[PDB]
């Protein structure tokens, strides 16, 4: 139950592990191969901002404002 | 939306009478402020039948 | 977006209102009574 | 100041200052900017920053968000003030009278009944088809006006006729399509009475 | 008799112009006593085009009201050099020359073109910020704004 | 940078969506997710978390607040004060939302808006507190006219005595003693009679003796004793040592 | 202040009926006045004669608590609405169901019907209320948009004809045919389960926890607090000549006048012979058609009921 | 619906069109969900078109439910929006793109059904970049069928009857080819709008000079109908004029400046198209 599921909190980390160290070496040696597609809710987060709202803007000057990066 | 046959009775008394004391103390007589216990309150009650049944 | 199913229950049945006479309690004789 | 009316050739004022307390000067022959004014400027997304017809700033508005006419939206402290009433015989402790009572009586059966047989008729899926209506005429005036286009005429008037459904036609869609639910409403104000905070003591109570 | 700085203090804000009575004496002597005679009270701003122009002045409303001091109409007052080059040009505009009734225009922004088709005849000297605000507020689709906007006190100067 | 970053973003941003598609209450997780992106430096994608957030709980005193204080670590300041507005427009009664706009307000400067949005706020007549801090405010300026003008609003929405005296404390403060006389009258003929009671009169009694009138200072005294409902007994007490005070110094 | 309140007689308990075998959660009155019905969570609905109290009897089809009962004023129809999530609709010329509303998703909290045209309102605790057409069986409009149990529903003639106070502590009075809320009302600080109309004033009532209010047709507009009734108020309940009862859950039932607000009775009533003293608390008023009698169905299994006192006067009973 | 929205070209010829109507037809490629189609006789043994868009879909982008170009200029959309500037942020994903669409039909139900919504106003300047590489006549090769396949084999013996345009088919390698409808609506890597970015900027526009100094501006083919207050009303109120030369030795004129910046404007937006009395003037910074 609660014990059990801490034990694959990390050999699930060990796969993507194995899953990056196989494929950055595995598509770097000049195969660019994919597992393949069908993800149906999968890239609604690196895509885009999921299900949006953009701020509501009241009696200010918005546009002009923006922000630096990381 | 299915219907309350005769194999949900006892499991549906239950989802209402635990609702009915959720909203009814736990939510409008509180002054409990911070986050009310209602999980806790619900043990007792558990724990109250339990009791009641084992005399 | 109506879709076509359907059921067993909602077929037409009972279709008219009876409605409350004259002898049994009409809205009319409350608006009177004492 | 400005130079004199009369007294104010030759002189072309770029700076608004030379505007005094504003004026522009139609006769010289320059675009006048007294007072930020001449510059159409960045397009800025601060909403119209209304003021009421007194003077004040209107921030029903802000509440009214994106949101017609029609809506009542409690947020002034002169909703919260407790009127007072002392005439059972007043026009505003009135209902209305059995007049307008049994005309919305009217129109709510109808248009009730009408939205009811279309979802009953839903109910029927065995649609003893009705045939297709007679043959629609329409006047179409396109926003497009041109002497090319239409070969040169400022209005078509088009023929509709429906389609035929084929009985034997399963549905076509699939219909049961699962997403979140829509983003709610604009929230309302919460009205509410000064709320106190509980003495520790009461809090261990 | 030229009222200097004719207030129309508007239901926004306050809005007065100065009409150079030497460029434009009859549509300003129009506006001294028309402003004074204060029938101009209610009037709604006839047409908003952001950033372009702001119009209003009628008894009607809709664009087809409107009567001068003279009758229904005077001639225009014509200039060599004034233009509606910037903001806060105040002319009444026609529909056809010798036509000028009731209705104001208030510029927002340089509008060479009306030139020679409306005597420009001065300036808000009050009020411009606020004309930016104005400019700035949701039109439908026939510029008689979503606000319904109206002068609260319409009078001269002095 | 490429894609092991790439990877390990969309991993935990996915995480986030199923705990908050699980839940969807209980706000902690909208948070973190946030607050995740804030600190990845994305506040667009902040921005629309915050509003769905607000969507589903718009009473949640927190998720105002950290929205906007991601605004103003930001100092997308324009969009910062639209938060605040809305904040107070729909949450009035809550304090904090208040105060964080003004201070804002103030080290932005615009003090003209903190008056207006202080003007606001007392529409609500919200607090003693609040409209303390609201005369704090005006002190740190000169603007003693826009002091006593709001000791005025607050001792005439509040009818307290002890309203009345520190509008006269203020007063002595600052050196209006002209106006703390007139400030003793008004407060003495409003609450008058009945329910009027000793220690407004001490501290009448107490600034004349400031001033060393002592026989007025007598006059008072005794005479508002004996008009008003007179005493009870320990504060009789607290009468008679006050006597011993004001006939000695 | 205020005029002076109407001095209004007191009222007296003179019978006390025991027949049910749980709570007792819903009670209304015949048109013609010659019998009340009561719906009980043991799970019967029960059919007293009005005179002597006597059972004439006594209808089984519910799964659960019945939680509100009804009778139709234009056809000889009784709904009775349950913890089952269903609406039914007893005919009572054979006494039995003939009809039953299907489609809430959680216990149907309360139910309301339409003088004029036939329709039905339910409330339920899927955070929403639904339009039925009593003859077709059919739901003609869903009014969604609260956000938790939505405890009571009101209809009437004139306009808006729909108000639901809900347990997430806000009112929304809705447009019928359009069929969606036009004013929202957020004063109350607490789950507001009870809301009345009064017969002849284009106002209406709705209490909570902290305090009744009094409000305004058609925009809702706040006329005053009633205040002193602090607990759960389970009960609204207003008379022709502008009493007003309020009755709670820890037992206790004010009597008001709907006017000036002024609470000028408290009654406290005592538990049948057998029960705890927690196991006193009321969940149904109604008044007579006489406006004379009024009946309480109460949380000890009792239906109470109090008569209007006839030898007191303004002498006997002073007025504050 | 109550009809369409598409182009001339798409629109049709004959005074008198005739469209049939089916109602909940098929399912628009955008808003995914059931449309109505109407379906419109496009010309004399031209391919008869139909709807291809929810009317919503294209109240969205204010673009052609046919003919799938603009409905005022008539350019690929990335063009038109990149005309204004335009950036729209429509959402892609499955369950993104499904809620986007829902909240959008929401947001347009509150509309009067007279023109876009949003953004499509605020960026109705209409640039003439965009007015110059808008199409003048109706370009109606658009109704001429396919390639019939048959007829590109040789088979396709039903006489002149091929349900195609029996000609030479395309060879694919051309970007012009293959654009996928969804792309093409997305402003996704449309070759053809590529091919109109290209085009508009090997189109012809004014040259800025080296040192700021040089504010002269010469005006090349000037002719003997022009006033100097004509070229001063052409470049007065854009900016303030310091002087101007008419040559009527050389038919030209050189207007020095008063404000760099007006120059540009008056100048660059007069490039070739300052057409006052008829005259094709060329603007450029004098020596």
């Amino acid at each position: 139950k609660a014990k059990r599921k801490a034990r694959e909190k990390q050999l699930e980390e060990a796969r993507r592990l194995a899953a990056l160290q196989k494929r950055r070496e595995l598509r770097a040696a000049g195969i660019e191969i994919q597992k393949k597609r069908k993800r149906k809710r999968g890239v609604d987060y690196n895509a885009e901002i999921p299900f949006e709202k953009k701020p509501a803007l009241g009696f200010y000057d918005t546009s002009e404002e923006n922000y630096q990066a990381l | 939306a299915k219907t309350v046959t005769k194999q949900r009775v006892e499991s549906h008394f239950d989802l209402e009478l635990r609702a009915a004391v959720m909203h009814d103390i736990l939510d409008m007589m509180p002054e409990g402020i911070k986050q009310n216990k209602a999980r806790t309150i619900l043990q007792h009650l558990s724990e109250a039948w339990r009791c009641w049944k084992a005399n | 977006q109506l879709s076509k199913q359907y059921s067993s229950r909602d077929l037409p049945s009972h279709t008219k209102i009876k409605y409350r006479q004259t002898t049994q309690d009409a809205p009319e004789e409350v608006r009177n009574r004492d | 100041e400005p130079p004199p009316y009369g007294y104010r050739k030759g002189w072309i004022p770029r700076l608004l200052e030379d505007f005094g307390d504003g004026g522009a000067f139609p006769e010289i022959h320059v675009a006048q900017y007294p007072l930020d004014m001449g510059r159409k400027k960045k397009m800025s997304n601060a909403l119209a920053i209304q003021v009421d017809s007194e003077g004040k700033i209107k921030y029903d508005a802000i509440a009214r968000q994106g949101q017609s006419k029609d809506k009542v939206i409690y947020s002034k402290y002169t909703d919260l003030v407790p009127k007072e009433v002392m005439n059972a015989d007043d026009p505003d402790l009135q209902r209305p009278d059995e007049e307008a009572i049994k005309e919305i009586t009217e129109k709510t059966r109808v248009a009730l009944e009408k939205s009811v047989s279309q979802k009953v008729a839903a109910a029927m899926p065995v649609r003893a088809a009705d045939k297709l209506a007679p043959a629609q005429y329409i006047r179409y005036t396109p926003s497009q006006q041109g002497v090319a286009f239409n070969s040169g005429a400022k209005q078509r008037v088009i023929r509709m006729v429906e389609m035929q459904k084929d009985p034997m036609e399963p549905p076509r869609f699939k219909i049961n399509k699962k997403i979140p639910r829509g983003p709610p409403s604009p929230p309302a104000p919460v009205m509410h009475s000064p709320s106190r905070k509980m003495t520790v003591k009461e809090q261990q109570e | 008799w030229q009222p200097p700085n004719v207030y129309l203090e508007t239901s926004m804000g306050i809005i007065v112009l100065e009409l150079y009575w030497k460029h434009a004496p009859k549509t300003c002597k129009n506006f001294a006593e028309l402003a004074r005679r204060g029938y101009y009270n209610g009037t709604k701003f006839h047409r908003i085009i952001k950033d372009f122009m702001i119009q209003g002045g009628d008894p009607t409303g809709t664009g087809r009201g409107g009567a001068s001091i003279y009758g229904k109409q005077f001639e225009d007052e014509l200039h060599p050099d004034l233009k509606f080059t910037g903001a806060g040009i105040l002319a009444m505009a026609n529909a056809g020359p010798d036509t000028n009734g009731s209705q104001f225009f208030v510029t927002l922004a340089p509008t060479q073109w009306l030139d020679g088709k409306h005597t420009i005849f001065g300036r808000v000297c009050q009020g411009i910020g606020m004309v930016n605000r104005v400019g700035m507020v949701e039109t439908n689709s026939q510029d008689r704004p979503v606000d319904d906007v109206k002068i609260i006190k319409a009078y001269p100067s002095g | 940078d490429e894609e092991e970053l790439n990877d390990y973003k969309l991993r935990k941003r996915k995480t986030f969506e199923d705990n908050i598609r699980k839940n969807r209450t209980v706000i902690s997780n909208w948070i973190k997710y946030a607050q995740w992106e804030e600190s990845l430096k994305e506040i667009q994608r902040a921005r629309s978390i915050y509003e769905r957030a607000l969507d589903v709980d718009y009473r949640n005193i927190t998720l105002w607040l950290k929205y906007a204080e991601m605004e103003m670590k930001n100092r997308q300041v324009n969009h910062a004060r639209n938060i605040w507005d809305r904040a107070i427009t729909t949450l009035p009664r809550v304090n904090q939302f208040w105060y964080k706009y003004t201070y804002m307000e103030e080290m932005l400067g615009n003090v003209a808006g903190a008056r207006q949005v202080f003007e606001r706020w007392m529409e609500w007549q919200p607090e003693e507190q609040a409209w303390h801090s609201y005369i704090n405010f005006e002190l740190r300026y000169k603007e003693v006219d826009r002091a006593r003008t709001i000791y005025e609003r607050f001792v005439l929405v509040h009818p307290d005595v002890k309203n009345w005296i520190k509008y006269a404390r203020f007063e002595e403060k600052h050196a209006y003693f002209a106006h703390a006389r007139k400030v003793y009258e008004r407060a003495v003929e409003f609450f008058g009679d009945e329910h009027m009671d000793e220690h407004l009169y001490v501290a009448f009694a107490k600034f004349e003796e400031n001033q060393k009138e002592f026989e007025r200072v007598r006059v008072i005294y005794k005479y508002a004793l004996d008009r008003i409902s007179k005493q009870e007994l320990f504060k009789n007490y607290t009468i008679f040592e006050k006597k011993f005070g004001d006939r000695r110094g | 202040t205020m005029p002076k309140p109407q001095w209004h007689p007191p009222w007296k308990l003179y019978r006390v009926i025991s027949g049910h075998l749980g709570w007792v959660r819903c009670i209304a009155v015949e048109p013609g006045n010659q019998w009340f019905v009561t719906g009980s969570a043991d799970r019967t609905i029960k059919i007293w004669d009005l005179a002597s109290g006597k059972l004439k009897l006594s209808l089984t089809g519910h799964i659960s608590t019945v939680r509100g009962v009804i009778v139709s004023t234009r056809s000889p129809y009784l709904f009775s609405c349950g913890e089952d999530k269903q609406v039914k609709c007893w005919d009572l010329e054979y006494n039995k169901v003939i009809r039953h509303y299907h489609g809430h998703l959680s216990a149907v909290y309360g139910l309301d019907l339409h003088p004029t045209i036939d329709v039905l309102v339910t409330c339920s605790r899927d955070s929403t209320a639904r339009i039925w057409d009593v003859r077709t069986k059919a739901s003609v409009h869903t009014l969604s948009g609260h956000t938790n149990a939505v405890a009571t529903v009101r209809c009437q003639a004139a306009e808006p004809q729909i108000i639901t106070g809900s347990h997430d502590t806000t009112i929304r009075l809705w447009d019928l045919v359009a069929g969606k809320t036009r004013v929202t009302l957020t004063n109350h600080k607490k789950s507001v389960r009870a809301v009345v109309l009064h017969p002849r004033h284009y106002t209406f009532a709705s209490g909570s926890p902290d305090n009744i209010k009094q409000w305004k047709f058609p925009d809702g507009s706040f006329i005053q607090n009633l205040s002193g009734h602090n607990a759960i108020i389970n009960t609204l309940t207003v008379n022709s000549d502008g009493v007003l009862v309020s009755g709670a859950d820890n037992g206790t039932m004010h009597l008001w006048d709907w006017r000036t607000g002024y609470n000028f009775q408290r009654v406290h009533a005592a538990v049948q012979p057998g029960s705890l003293d927690s196991e006193s608390g009321i969940f149904a008023c109604a008044f007579d058609q006489s406006e004379s009698r009024l009946l309480t169905a109460e949380a000890d299994k009792t239906i109470k009921v109090y008569r209007e006192d006839d030898t007191a006067t303004e002498e006997t009973h002073p007025v504050s | 619906a109550d009809f369409p929205i598409l182009c001339q070209t798409c629109l049709g010829e004959n005074p008198y069109i005739r469209m049939t109507k089916e109602k909940y037809g098929k399912e628009c490629k955008i808003c995914a969900r059931p449309f109505t189609v109407f379906r419109w006789c496009p010309g004399v043994r031209m391919r008869f078109k139909k709807t291809e868009v929810c009317q919503t879909c294209s109240k969205l982008k204010n673009v052609c439910q046919t003919c799938l170009l603009d409905l005022e200029y008539g350019l690929p959309i990335q063009v038109r929006d990149a005309g204004l500037s335009f950036k729209d942020d429509m959402p892609k994903s499955d369950v993104n793109k499904e809620y986007y669409t829902q909240n959008m039909e929401r947001e347009i139900s509150n509309s009067d059904g007279t023109r876009p919504v949003g953004m499509l106003g605020k960026a109705t300047s209409t640039s003439d970049m965009l007015l110059k590489l808008a199409r003048t006549t109706p370009y109606y090769k658009r109704n001429r069928p396919h390639i019939c396949s048959f007829w590109v084999k040789g088979e396709c013996k039903r006489g002149e009857e091929c349900p195609y345009r029996h000609e030479k088919p395309t060879d694919p390698d051309d970007p012009l080819a293959d654009q996928n409808i969804k792309d093409r609506y997305y402003g996704i890597n449309d070759p053809v709008a590529d091919k109109l970015l290209k085009r508009a900027s090997t189109m012809p526009r004014l040259d800025p000079p080296e040192d700021k100094t040089i504010t002269t501006l010469y005006v090349g083919g000037l002719g003997d109908t022009i006033t100097e207050t004509d070229l001063r009303n052409h470049f007065y109120q854009f900016g303030e004029i310091r002087t101007i030369t008419v040559v009527q030795r050389q038919q030209c004129a050189f207007i020095q400046f008063a404000t760099r910046q007006a120059a540009e404007v008056a100048a660059e937006k007069s490039f070739n198209k300052l057409i006052v009395n008829g005259r094709r003037l060329n603007v450029k910074w004098g020596r």
